[PDB]
């Protein structure tokens, strides 16, 4: 958390339907989205972090 | 049925998984309940494949 890792992706056609097969307990609390309806959606940029 | 992980847990209406989509499924109203249990010890099983 002192240092971010922010990676602000280009245009690609990546799936969002590929992390389904992460770890266990992988919680998916979208306030704004949907999860299953994260496939047809066309986002402007994508901020990443960690 | 006999699913068992976390993947118990993601039942529920909506939320498209890698075990919840082709194992069960209900409609969009799930008027009902659901009951799941811990058969750590009842059905261990090591090739019951």
């Amino acid at each position: 958390v002192y240092a971010w890792n922010r990676k602000r992706i280009s245009n690609c056609v990546a799936d969002y339907s590929v992390l389904y097969n992460l770890a266990p307990f992988f919680t998916f609390k979208c306030y704004g989205v949907s999860p299953t309806k994260l496939n047809d959606l066309c986002f402007t940029n994508v901020y990443a972090d960690s | 049925f006999v699913i068992r992980g976390d993947e118990v847990r993601q039942i529920a209406p909506g939320q498209t998984g890698n075990i919840a989509d082709y194992n069960y499924k209900l409609p969009d109203d799930f008027t009902g309940c659901v009951i799941a249990w811990n058969s750590n010890k009842l059905d261990s099983k090591v090739s019951g494949n």
